[PDB]
RNA sequence: AAUUAUUAUUAUAAAUAUUAUUUUAAAAAUAUAAAAAUAUUGUUAAUAAAAUUAUCAAGUUUCAAAAGCGUUUAUUAAAU
């Protein structure tokens, strides 16, 4: 069915199993609180979390600092798909100091293709209400014309538009 | 029933205008054009459900509160009226 | 052509970065060019690396009201009109 | 609105008449019955613009003013566009909401005072301006001869020297004596018109124009 | 809200249409990003994801505003996972960096969140209609 | 219908949103948003777009017949035409927008 | 899926379009139940896990027998 790998990103919706569970929506804010709650759960993601082990060695000391994030240039140079190797980071870079330029793999050129039909989708929406705030906008702006014309209209020829009876039985503001 | 950029209304909607019934498009008093409502909270039906007294589906505890507030305390003016002309 | 160069995207996002530290010191401010915290580990404040080719989503954003977009730099095409223009910065110190 | 029906005899307000409504007098021996009086589904009076910018140019005079003799006050405008207390009163609810009055308990004494509120305060100094604006183009003395109210014009800069708080007493019956003349001789007569917008909801649209009688 | 208890709704959670006719929860004028500062269009537009945390009046005199393109961390710059933010002195930061952790790059969409505008995905939370003693009603 | 027998037709088309005649192109330049794209909010994004959609068969247009000549799709329904311009510009991310060396 | 059929193919993204396929003058069954006094299991192998509700849709308690929470073609002291 479709293997995930072939899907540009991997889906959002995942479904699985369990004849006894019937629900088509993964249970996020579960997977949530536990990650973001425990450090362990997510593979250190080697950089961020190697550059200890070269820092005790040549320190003789724990780090005691925060980690620089975006790996430095010349790490995981063999490595192909690293994807895990890594956080999702890209493959850091060259052994250079050209500036940082993201390699092109599938992936990222994917997401520039839904920052653009994100931009897409908001923008066909944002100028149906600019549009629809002209029709429904200006017919309302026309309707009091009708109401203007047909106010005119309805003192010359005296229809009061009030029922058969004359304004006497309205002066007594009953029913009647 | 209905509020606006900054505003209120109130209106009892039919069965033939139930598209309009969520966001509207009025005359917001407090500016001088027409300007989108929404639909804060319900106050009641515009006809009977068969078998049912005149209010069979009630108001609100909310929509009443809101009520309470505009007729409620108008203590500050029985003065110039009270119900009579 | 004569000398104006290919400049590829990442290059107008390059030029960008150098155009908007030249308006801020050219509004007085402190230019604060982005690739001078750039080192050999990358970006020297420990902070995650700004990759060039920049999405439209992520556009750099210094809260002092600097515009630079490719209106911008387009023109700024051959080797010599920057050599002038970003002399300041592409240039290093020697003394 | 007629005399004797919801209102006890001679209660004929003297404020703007309604259009074509024939005021007849009931026998006093009226009453309704103890469940008619309630029924009675009053008119809906116009509360748009030409009575909310014409109460607010009322209250933007008479800053803070009791309640109470409040609709004194609009009775003596020659603009009155205000059927009767009523037509007030739900003016009065609709300018509450809108926020341009707010009514404060005079807290010395037990009487509320229409406080034009501070939030649209600086919109109804614009308001009351357009209309004094538009109005001193009408009368008929300002234009054919300027110079004998030219006579006012240093008088009150000087009357406020010694007694502006007084002057304007005599001024305040002076003008509630006169314009009383004009409101035997005409009056601002009230042709309205129901309209349905497009959201179904039954309204009125209103106007006004002045019925020369004599 | 009030509803003391074993009132709310029970099967979706929350009951939908808040209304509000005590205070009119319109969007202010004096409003801005939270992350960005830009000025914020006033209501005629869904670009903004106003997060009203409840009562909230110290983010603004309504609660938290973010154009939705402002809605990221500010230290680590992707999207907010999940959607809980960290207000680290007036600038959203993801809560995982906010809180310590270094995991710097989600899978699904990078710089943009997953977030409904206009309060539109707040408003499952907070401040249904009886928001306090309110018994004004039953009384005289 | 007041048809009196019912059919394709005397089936009243709108007996709702009667706020007929939108001159979108002449409001789309106030809105100073691209009067070709304007349109194309008001027709079913299949029309426009580069973008999977349903076609009715008579509406692809037939054969030259021996009774009627070529039919193509696009010259009974000119207004329905793809703008690929309009897609690339909108939908498509452009090689540009990537370029990195 | 034999079809122009049950049928949102959910990879994504978005949020106010006045986007446009459903015959008709009756009571039986039946699918079905709005409405409505008493009665509360006397029905039945056995009531009570049995659609929706703005009247906002939830039975409480005791005892005896009974492990794990996963997993199964006649779905459980099955097999993990
Ligand atoms: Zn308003
Ligand atoms: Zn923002
Ligand atoms: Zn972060």
């Amino acid at each position: 069915r479709k293997a995930l790998q072939s899907y540009p990103v991997p889906p959002r919706a995942r479904n699985y199993e369990r004849r006894w569970s019937s629900s088509r929506t993964n249970p996020y804010n579960r997977m949530f609180w536990r990650t973001v709650l425990n450090e362990d759960f997510a593979r250190p993601s080697f950089w961020v979390s190697d550059f200890r082990h070269k820092y005790l060695a040549k320190h003789g000391m724990d780090y005691q600092g925060r980690v620089p994030a975006s790996p430095a240039p010349g790490m995981y140079q063999g490595f192909s798909d690293v994807h895990k190797i890594l956080a999702n980071h890209p493959k850091p870079q060259r052994e250079s100091r050209h500036l940082p330029v993201m390699p092109m793999t599938p992936r990222v050129v994917f997401e520039h293709a839904q920052e653009k039909r994100i931009d897409y989708a908001k923008k066909m929406h944002r100028d149906r209400r600019l549009v629809e705030q002209l029709r429904t906008h200006e017919f309302w702006g026309w309707y009091m014309k009708l109401q203007r014309v047909r106010g005119r209209w309805c003192k010359e020829h005296g229809v009061s538009s009030r029922g058969v009876y004359g304004p006497a039985v309205d002066a007594a503001e009953l029913w009647g | 029933n209905a509020c606006h950029v900054p505003g209120d209304q109130i209106f009892l909607v039919s069965n033939s205008f139930t598209r309009r019934l969520l966001t509207r498009t009025d005359h917001c008093p407090k500016c001088d054009r027409l300007s989108t409502f929404r639909f804060m909270s319900v106050s009641g039906m515009v006809g009977r459900m068969p078998y049912k007294p005149v209010d069979t589906p009630g108001p609100s505890y909310a929509t009443l509160y809101w009520r309470k507030q505009r007729s409620g305390k108008i203590a500050s003016q029985p003065l110039n009226e009270v119900c009579n002309k | 052509q004569v000398g104006t160069l290919v400049m590829s995207q990442a290059m107008r996002h390059a030029l960008m970065d150098l155009e908007r530290a030249v308006r801020r010191k050219e509004l007085g401010l402190e230019p604060n060019y982005l690739w001078d915290r750039w080192g050999p580990i990358g970006f020297i404040d420990g902070a995650r690396a700004d990759y060039l080719p920049r999405f439209e989503h992520n556009p750099y954003v210094d809260p002092d009201g600097v515009d630079v977009t490719e209106i911008d730099v387009l023109p700024f095409n051959t080797h010599e009109q920057i050599r002038e223009r970003y002399r300041d910065f592409i240039e290093p110190d020697t003394a | 609105f007629q005399a004797g029906v919801h209102t006890p005899h001679g209660s004929r307000y003297n404020a703007a008449r309604m259009k074509n409504w024939p005021v007849q007098e009931v026998p006093q021996n009226f009453n309704f019955t103890n469940e008619q009086r309630f029924k009675a589904k009053a008119v809906p009076r116009d509360t748009g613009k030409i009575p909310r910018d014409f109460l607010l140019s009322v209250l933007y005079r008479n800053q803070p003013c009791e309640v109470a003799s409040l609709w004194e006050h609009c009775l003596h405008d020659p603009q009155i566009v205000l059927d009767s207390k009523r037509h007030l009163r739900e003016v009065l609810q609709q300018a509450r909401a809108e926020g341009f009055v707010s009514f404060e308990k005079d807290a010395v004494t037990d009487r509320w005072v229409c406080h034009l509120t501070r939030e649209r305060f600086e919109e109804v100094r614009a308001l009351v301006g357009a209309r004094a604006e538009a109005q001193d183009l009408y009368s008929g003395l300002r234009g054919a001869s300027a110079t004998e109210t030219s006579a006012y014009s240093e008088s009150f800069r000087e009357m406020n020297e010694d007694t502006k708080r007084e002057h304007f007493r005599l001024l305040s019956e002076q003008v509630a004596d006169t314009t009383t003349h004009l409101r035997k001789f005409q009056r601002m007569e009230m042709d309205y018109l129901p309209y349905t917008d497009l959201n179904g909801k039954v309204n009125f649209m209103w106007w006004y124009e002045m019925s020369d009688t004599r | 809200t009030a509803v003391p208890h074993e009132e709310a709704r029970s099967r979706p959670h929350f009951p939908a249409y808040t209304e509000d006719v005590d205070q009119p929860m319109v969007v202010p004028d004096g409003v801005c990003c939270f992350n960005c500062d830009k000025p914020i269009d006033g209501d005629d537009i869904n670009s903004y994801v106003w997060v009203p945390s409840g009562n909230a009046r110290v983010p603004t005199t309504q609660g938290y505003f973010f154009h939705v393109k402002c809605f990221k961390c500010w230290n680590c710059k992707y999207r907010i996972i999940h959607n809980q933010f960290y207000s680290k002195d007036s600038r959203a930061w993801c809560l995982s960096c906010a809180l310590g952790r270094d995991i710097r790059v989600p899978t699904r969409r990078w710089h943009t969140s997953y977030v409904n505008t206009h309060r539109t995905g707040s408003r499952l939370t907070g401040q249904f209609f009886p928001r306090h003693r309110h018994q004004m009603e039953f009384l005289f | 219908y007041n048809s009196f027998e019912r059919g394709w037709k005397d089936k009243t088309v709108h007996p709702l949103d009667r706020r007929g005649r939108f001159n979108l192109d002449e409001a789309a330049a106030e809105l100073q948003l691209d009067e070709a794209y304007v349109a194309s909010l008001y027709k079913p994004l299949h029309y426009t777009y580069s973008m999977k959609g349903q076609r009715y068969p008579a509406e692809q247009g037939r054969t030259s017949r021996p009774g009627s000549l070529a039919a193509s799709r696009d010259r009974m329904f000119p207004l329905y035409r793809r703008n690929y311009k309009l897609n690339r510009e909108l939908r498509v991310l452009d090689h540009r927008r990537i370029s990195t060396d």
